[PDB]
């Protein structure tokens, strides 16, 4: 199950891995905490669409600049294109947190994104902004403290896989600074 | 000035070459004549990678575990307006 | 059938060729270990574009005033110029791989081209470093011992098509020398 995921992600080849009960054992067995690390994994991604057009939009209501004319976030073109790399960040820091680990994050998305948000003239800024809303929806999510929306779990504590979240948003900000 | 080798009608092109490829009947190799297009972001970002992300699916019921299922792919996406 | 292949680059008129059943039959009769040569082209082409952007970037990080003020590299239409050269060279490396004959290379590609990085400013030498990166890249792809991607290939030995592809480059920095 594990080696099939990284071939997946080595090979960039858009074809979607699939798993049995033994096969889910397995990956379970290698993951810390897999039970309340995949229900925190599932808490992010089933409101990842909701999660990035309310932090782009945040964005843009503290700067409205954004979507005045010459501004990053203006025409139809550019701010499709600013939600794309919303929804990339978010994609690559919820692989983080099911991995346990930074590497992928930091090897297949941050390295060379600060150099290209220059070379491009993105607002690395106003970047960090947005990624700091998807940080604080990913931790109210994971808590189940979200104030429009409730999602369904065992009781118990998850304060780690927040705190877990936390450092994974936290290096993307660092990495474009 | 650099007409002599490179003409401007000629200029930046290169042959492609294709695989249709399965290990089945009807597999095939293929070559095109084409033009060279890329943009200054490739360094870190090359154009058979670029803006994919991991999509991760799981799906799950409460006590039903036997049931339980969690995918990944990496496909290009789009930010929904 | 090889002719029909230097057909389409004769005419250099943008129309799709394909072989297959017969044709395809008497290409890896008359190409040698064209079944290993199949799977050498792939290996390369399957990666080309990751190959060409580490390259031309590997050539960049351990020169950086090629990025700098003045330098050949700088602005963005200078990095697309360069990332596209990267495309254009390996392309004619992968057909003469394809062809077991350099001389599509020799002619349409390596032909005055000395003179025209003269006449333009681009430097020779870094240009021989990034053309070595790739010679390395092929070379393993071809015999499967790439650190960072294993592809799925019958058991055998492979270093006469590696030390093809090497001569292959050698010939692009012998002629910009
Ligand atoms: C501009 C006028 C502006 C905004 C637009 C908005 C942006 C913003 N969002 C948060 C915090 C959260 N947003 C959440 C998103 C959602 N909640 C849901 O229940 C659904 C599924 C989803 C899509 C609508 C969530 C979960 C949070 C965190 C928990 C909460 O309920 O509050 C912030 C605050 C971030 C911070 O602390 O800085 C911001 C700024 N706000 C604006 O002002
Ligand atoms: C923090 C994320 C949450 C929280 C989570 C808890 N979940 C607990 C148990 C639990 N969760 C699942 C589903 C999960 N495991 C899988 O294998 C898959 C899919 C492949 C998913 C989505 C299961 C099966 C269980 C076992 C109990 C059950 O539901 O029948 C749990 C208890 C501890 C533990 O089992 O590790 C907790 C704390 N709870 C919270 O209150 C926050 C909001
Ligand atoms: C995209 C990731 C490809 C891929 C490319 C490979 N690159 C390989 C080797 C290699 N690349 C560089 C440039 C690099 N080194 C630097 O110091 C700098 C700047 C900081 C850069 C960007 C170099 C120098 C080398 C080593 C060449 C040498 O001198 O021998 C390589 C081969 C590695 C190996 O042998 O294991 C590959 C294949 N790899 C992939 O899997 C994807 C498709
Ligand atoms: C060195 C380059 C490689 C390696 C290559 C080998 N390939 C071998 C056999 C083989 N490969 C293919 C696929 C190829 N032929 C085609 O017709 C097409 C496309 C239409 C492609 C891409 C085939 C069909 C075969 C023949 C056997 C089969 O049916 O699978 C092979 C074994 C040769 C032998 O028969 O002794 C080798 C060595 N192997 C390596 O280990 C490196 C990485
Ligand atoms: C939104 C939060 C930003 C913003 C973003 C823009 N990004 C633009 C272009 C762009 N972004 C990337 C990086 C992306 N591609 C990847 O492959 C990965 C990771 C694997 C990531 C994170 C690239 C490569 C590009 C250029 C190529 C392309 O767009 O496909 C962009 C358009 C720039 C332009 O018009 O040329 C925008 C608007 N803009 C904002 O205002 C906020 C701060
Ligand atoms: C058929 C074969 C074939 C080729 C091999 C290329 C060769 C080629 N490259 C460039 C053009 C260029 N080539 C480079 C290349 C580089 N700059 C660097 O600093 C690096 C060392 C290097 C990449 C590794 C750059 C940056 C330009 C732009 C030059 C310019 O704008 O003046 C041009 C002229 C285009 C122009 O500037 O108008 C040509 C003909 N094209 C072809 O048609």
């Amino acid at each position: 199950m594990l080696d099939a995921f990284s071939r997946v992600v080595v090979n960039s080849d858009a074809k979607a891995a699939y798993v049995g009960g033994s096969d889910l054992q397995a990956l379970k067995s290698f993951i810390a905490d897999g039970n309340k690390r995949l229900d925190a994994v599932n808490s992010i991604v089933s409101n990842a669409s909701c999660m990035v057009s309310d932090a782009v939009s945040g964005m843009i209501c503290e700067n409205p600049g954004l979507i005045s004319p010459g501004g990053n976030c203006y025409t139809n073109r550019r701010m499709a294109a600013c939600l794309r790399d919303g929804e990339i960040i978010l994609r690559y820091v919820s692989y983080a947190l099911l991995a346990g680990d930074a590497s992928v994050l930091e090897d297949r998305c941050l390295n060379g994104l600060k150099e290209t948000y220059i070379a491009l003239g993105v607002p690395t800024n106003s970047s960090i902004r947005a990624v700091s809303i998807m940080k604080a929806q990913a931790v109210a999510f994971i808590t189940n403290t979200a104030t429009e929306r409730k999602m369904s779990f065992a009781a118990g504590d998850c304060t780690s896989l927040a705190s877990e979240v936390a450092s994974y948003f936290d290096r993307v900000g660092a990495a474009i600074s | 000035l650099y007409n002599k080798y490179f003409s401007a009608d000629r200029l930046h092109k290169a042959p492609e070459i294709l695989f249709e490829y399965n290990k089945t009947k009807y597999d095939r190799v293929g070559v095109r004549y084409t033009e060279v297009t890329s943009k200054a972001s490739e360094r870190f970002f090359p154009k058979s990678r670029m803006n994919r992300a991991p999509v991760i699916e799981i799906s799950y019921r409460e006590g039903a575990v036997s049931t339980a299922s969690v995918s990944l792919s990496m496909p290009e996406i789009s930010g929904p307006p």
